[PDB]
Formats: structure tokens, sequence, C-alpha cells
């Protein structure tokens, strides 16, 4: 799991 | 001639990076700061400066045209796998063959083997990191190149678990072709010599310097306390699966 890298990456 | 896409590309990839990319280095101070005085004092400085960094890189990599059209899984992984890569990259803005060592704008933040070596890392790596440095130098990209290297660099369609290679692979391939296209039109003879294949033959040293920091770290972050002095995006981008 990428929560603080899916939360940067996100629109 | 560059077609209109490709100055578009240009442009906005030129734009990403100075809008993730400080030179006068002033969000420095709001990191742990070095120590040198083993210890590895220079853990919880350089730890920061790894974190920042991708956090930069990740909004650089947002910006890439095409780079949102990718799910966000793929996303994940091509910045996972190509994160140190282009930290190695970008700094190579700060770095200076004076003498070996990035000068980001004060002796407190100007760091040389020595530092690095405080950091829990060993030649294995620092040699090769710093002749990989030198010989970007040497090509005195443009800073259109340079921009051009990083995105590309990241959207590389064999990194590992990428789910929509050929996707990928497109994507690459217009920044391929503009920065071909870039050293062609507007890199005068002879700097342009052989350029665009030595560009290449740098993404192929950053995954040699990509494989060897992986060990490192793996070795770096087993001992609870080193793990303890990293920060919490630097576990999950380099720690997790
Ligand atoms: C903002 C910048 C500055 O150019 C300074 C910078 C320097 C990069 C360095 C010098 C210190 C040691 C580093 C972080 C390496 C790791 C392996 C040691 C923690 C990789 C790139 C190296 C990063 C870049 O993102």
């Amino acid at each position: 799991n990428h929560p603080m890298l899916m939360n940067l990456l996100k629109d | 001639k560059l077609s209109e896409e490709q100055q578009h590309i240009i442009a906005i990839l030129l734009d990403a990076h100075h809008k993730t990319y400080d030179p006068t280095y002033a969000d420095f101070r709001d990191f742990r700061p070095p120590v040198r005085m083993s210890p590895l004092s220079m853990l919880p400085h350089l730890a920061d400066l790894v974190s920042y960094s991708i956090q930069k890189v990740i909004g650089f990599a947002k910006m890439i045209p095409g780079f949102r059209d990718l799910t966000s899984d793929d996303q994940i992984v091509l910045l996972k796998s190509s994160a140190i890569e282009v930290i190695m990259l970008r700094s190579n803005q700060s770095f200076t063959m004076d003498d070996m060592s990035w000068d980001c704008g004060s002796q407190d933040y100007k760091y040389d083997v020595t530092d690095v070596s405080k950091a829990g890392h060993t030649l294995e790596l620092i040699e090769p990191l710093i002749k990989f440095q030198v010989g970007l130098k040497k090509l005195n990209l443009h800073e259109e190149e340079h921009v051009l290297l990083m995105a590309i660099c990241i959207v590389s369609p064999d990194r590992p678990g990428v789910q929509d290679a050929k996707l990928v692979e497109a994507i690459q391939d217009r920044l391929s072709n503009t920065l071909q296209t870039y050293i062609r039109c507007r890199h005068p003879p002879p700097g342009s010599h052989q350029l665009y294949a030595k560009m290449i033959q740098k993404l192929a040293d950053l995954r040699s310097l990509n494989e060897e920091h992986s060990k490192q770290y793996r070795s770096l972050s087993f001992q609870p306390e080193n793990s303890m002095k990293l920060t919490p995006l630097v576990l999950e981008v380099f720690g997790n699966e």
C-alpha cells in the first residue's frame, strides 16, 4: 500500500 | 523542425521543473540539521533532503504530458521505481566538479563524499554516483534536455509492476522524439555529438545506481534504530511493496 504517494499524486 | 506539440512539451516540462526546483535551496533550513563531527550523523539531514526531493519529483511527474492518462497504480509503480534516479539526475544541478560536491548555497548545505558516507552509504554506491555526476555535468545539457531526461526516466515501460506497458512506452516515445528533435534543431555541434545516445546511456547507469542504492537502503533500514531516523514517506517509497 502507498497512501502517502497516492495522496501526493492525486488530482 | 520542432513541431508545435514538441515545443509545448518542452515549455510544460521547463515550467514543471521551475515550480519544483528552487535553486536557492531555501527550504533546506527546515530539515533536521546536518551534523559533521560511526553514529551516522548525516542521516537525519540527508533523509530529510531525500524525502523533500521525493515530494518535488512527484510534483514534477504529475505535470509530464500524458502522465495523467495513466492509472494511479502505474503512476505509483513508475514513481516508486524512479524516485531515487530522478533525485540523482536533478541533483546534478547542484553538483560542482570544482570539488566533487553538491553545493546547495552554503557550507552547511554543501555535501561531499564524506558527508554522504555519514548517512550510512558506502563507496560501492558513492564512487559510481560521483562518477555518474561528473559524466552528466560534462554533457553540459541545456535545461530543456535535462527536464526531458528526467521525464523519460520516470515514464519507463520496463519498470517492474507496470500493467499498461504500451501506454507507458507511447508516452515515453513522445518525449524521446521531442528530445531527439531538440538536439538536432537546437543543440549546435560540436556539443551535440552523439548526445542523445550519451543521455540514454545515463539512464542505463541510473539503473545500476538504483539497484545498489536499494541494496544499501535494505541494509541501513533493517536496523530499527536507523529506520527510526528516516521519514514516513522515505519508508513508504523505499521500503513498501
Ligand atoms: C534539491 C536537490 C539538490 O540538488 C541537492 C540534492 C543532492 C543529492 C545528493 C547529495 C546528498 C546524498 C544524496 C541525497 C544521495 C543519497 C544516496 C544519500 C542519502 C542520492 C543523491 C544525493 C537533491 C536534489 O533533489
